RNA sequence: AAUUGGAUUCAACGCCGGGAACCUCACCGGGGGCGACGGCAGGAUGAAGGCCAGGCUGAAGGUCUUGCCGGACGCGCCGAGAGG
């Protein structure tokens, strides 16, 4: 159409396979996905805390994210690309879906929470903070919030030098929502 | 399913087809003769009788 | 004028064009552009009760058909929503919707 | 018995309902049409993405 | 020679600029006459939303920016010297434009 | 066809195989009839090479007039025991309580050795 | 006949509705209709799908009477799905 439409199709572009690959990468780690759209083949640089699950099994998972990606889009000759996350403790959206498996297979709250704590403190945060609004194993609407050092200030230069990162943990008794907030130094 | 639908005779040595060869179309399709009112086979196709 | 138009005789035989300058802006606009498949077979049901076949007590549904000079005489029934609801069709009905003469609501007093 | 396919055939040429979302599936629900159909509710959960700015 | 117009424009202030500043000093030396990167409007796009789902007591309501820049550059040199100069790297994310006329 | 009542001659559980199997590469390969009401067409005018008939069709309407018929055509017939035994023999994995080849296409080896042997014995 | 539902003091009442003539739509009236995957018995001795023509339907082989094709696999329940 023209100049202005076509700048929010292509970011359009970004979400429908950004919202499908993290809810199937989370067994390898999903941390991001670089997008290089050209008209030769679209270049999707997939973001893992490791490349080993997405490739999958022996090719299947890799062809696999080739096959749906030539049904969304009309680039019918997508490439895949691997590429680590070179800090995935200091990504947060790795550290909500890594802590999410974690609440997934029955670990204690406190417990669940200290060790993912430190493990980014360890890796380099300034601060760190993880909220668990939820059931809480009962039925009262309660979160829980787990804290140490600085954290995310006024305004919006707040927001986007600290990280982020979101997941919904499923239970089979109700729901427990993931929040992991980092503050890496700067 | 609907049986039976053994509706073409039998000569002593030959067969013989019962129903009409439509003429809108070429051979291969045969008709429902209502005696008045030919439907298609093939497809499905109001006809008259000719 | 008793009857509506020149006569109900002389407006069944000017049917498609000479009709349009007599009718209103919107009686018009539904002839000229045309009606749905099942306006179709409304047209084959008022024909076998003028002549032939078997009649059938013409239902409709066509609350959106305004009364033509040819469909007066047969009793038409309005589906209402819930039922058949009957019209005897006069010719001072020539120019007038027919889901005006079948109701849209039960008639009963507010309170 | 036998019968022919259904998977709807009314028509439906435009209105709300001629719509649906590339995010929540909806009809009724808001359609943002600038070539990005998502509802109000999608739309602000997905924005920092899209690179829109909160900032009047 | 044949005069190409490039008209670059950009979602974004600094992707917009490294390339236009660029485009402006690597096509100053060779067989290149090039007119300035002159700066046309931001079509500053204005969406304005209901933040809240239950549209319910006050909602306070979000203001959207998307503003689209767009620079414009007159160049006189072949098709050849044209893509030498289109070589360069380009944010994601920059949208370049050619019109080919004598 | 046949019924369960007819044997007239012996069908070994060897020759039955290798015509369930002469019958499979004859529809992937060539051409195959199969349903009993376009086979009693086939064995008649002359397009089948060797009839193949299972043993289970019962009303007779094309089971009367083809154990006689088919002695008069110059055409061996052989037993398959059941119609889900000749079905997935056909070619195909659903019944065909009759078949007849016309054309074997690289069952043809194995065609006219089973057709001598069975025309050898009694039609 | 149904006037779909929810919201209810501030903080429910230009509210979910940033778009109710059909659509939407969840309500009502009437006509018509899919149930996976396994088990069980059935199979090609021809459709599970299509179809003139009346008789019926507000229309739809939809339904019956009625006659039939293209090429070949699916009820009824029982666990248990998809859908809401």
């Amino acid at each position: 159409m023209a100049i202005e439409r076509y700048f929010i199709r292509e970011a359009v572009r970004e979400m429908l396979i950004d919202e499908f690959l993290e809810k199937e990468l989370r067994r390898a780690g999903y941390g991001g996905l670089d997008i290089k759209k050209t008209p030769l083949g679209t270049k999707v640089i997939i973001f893992a805390a490791n490349p080993g699950y997405v490739i999958g099994r022996g090719g299947r998972r890799i062809r696999e994210l080739t096959r749906i990606l030539e049904k969304q889009f009309g680039l019918e000759n997508p490439q895949i690309e691997v590429e680590e996350i070179k800090n995935p403790y200091l990504n947060a959206k790795v550290q909500a879906v890594r802590l999410a498996q974690a609440l997934e297979r029955g670990i204690h709250f406190r417990r669940a929470a200290y060790a993912a704590l430190r493990a980014i403190m360890n890796n380099g945060a300034r601060g760190v903070e993880i909220r668990l609004s939820g059931k809480l194993t009962g039925e009262r609407a309660k979160s829980i919030r787990f804290y140490q050092g600085y954290l995310a200030k006024v305004g919006n230069p707040a927001e986007t030098l600290v990280s982020k990162g979101y997941a919904q943990a499923l239970l089979k008794l109700g729901v427990i929502g993931v929040k992991v907030a980092i503050m890496p130094p700067g | 399913m609907g049986q039976k639908w053994k509706l073409y005779e039998i000569k002593d040595g030959k067969v013989i087809r019962k129903n009409k060869f439509c003429p809108r179309c070429g051979p291969g399709v045969f008709m429902a003769d209502h005696g008045d009112r030919w439907a298609c086979g093939k497809c499905g196709y109001t006809e008259w009788k000719k | 004028f008793r009857y509506r138009g020149y006569t109900l005789e002389q407006l069944m035989n000017m049917s498609l064009e000479e009709l349009a300058r007599l009718f209103p802006a919107r009686q018009r606009r539904s002839l000229k552009r045309g009606l749905t498949p099942e306006q179709k077979k409304l047209l084959r049901k008022i024909r076998l009760a003028k002549k032939g076949k078997y009649k059938k007590p013409i239902r409709t549904h066509c609350r959106d058909m305004i009364i033509l000079p040819e469909m007066v005489g047969l009793t038409i029934y309005v589906h209402n929503g819930k039922e058949f609801v009957p019209v005897e069709i006069k010719p001072e009905m020539i120019g007038h919707y027919l889901g005006e003469f079948a109701p849209t609501r039960k008639k009963v007093e507010h309170g | 018995m036998a019968k022919a396919d259904y998977n709807k055939r009314k028509p439906r040429k435009f209105g709300k309902g001629a719509r649906r979302c590339i995010r929540c599936g909806q009809y009724g629900p808001i359609i943002r049409i600038q070539g990005l159909m998502l509802c109000r509710h999608c739309f602000r959960e997905v924005a920092p993405k899209l690179g829109f700015r909160k900032y009047e | 020679m044949q005069k190409a117009r490039i008209k670059i424009a950009s979602t974004n202030v600094r992707s917009l600029d490294e390339v236009a500043n660029q485009i402006k000093q690597i096509a100053e030396r060779t067989g290149v006459r090039m007119s300035g990167p002159i700066p046309l409007p931001t079509k500053r796009i204005r969406i304005t939303t209901r933040k809240s789902p239950d549209g319910e007591g006050s909602a306070t309501f979000d203001r959207w920016e998307l503003r689209v820049h767009k620079r414009l550059i007159d160049i006189e040199a072949d098709e050849r010297a044209m893509r030498q100069i289109m070589r360069i790297r380009v944010p994601e994310d920059v949208t370049i434009e050619i019109e080919l006329i004598s | 066809m046949a019924k369960p009542s007819y044997v007239k001659f012996e069908v070994p559980k060897e020759l039955a195989e290798k015509a369930l199997q002469a019958v499979e590469i004859a529809r992937d390969t060539g051409k195959i009839r199969k349903g009993t009401n376009e086979t009693t067409k086939a064995v008649e005018r002359g397009q089948a090479k060797l009839v193949i008939i299972a043993e289970d069709v019962d009303p007779e309407e094309i089971v009367a007039h083809l154990p006689p018929l088919c002695e008069e055509k110059e055409i061996p017939y052989i037993y398959v025991p059941s119609k889900k035994e000749l079905g997935a023999a056909a070619g195909i994995e659903v019944a065909a309580a009759s078949v007849a080849i016309i054309e074997p296409g690289k069952a043809r080896d194995l065609v006219e050795e089973i057709a001598m042997k069975v025309k050898e014995l009694m039609k």
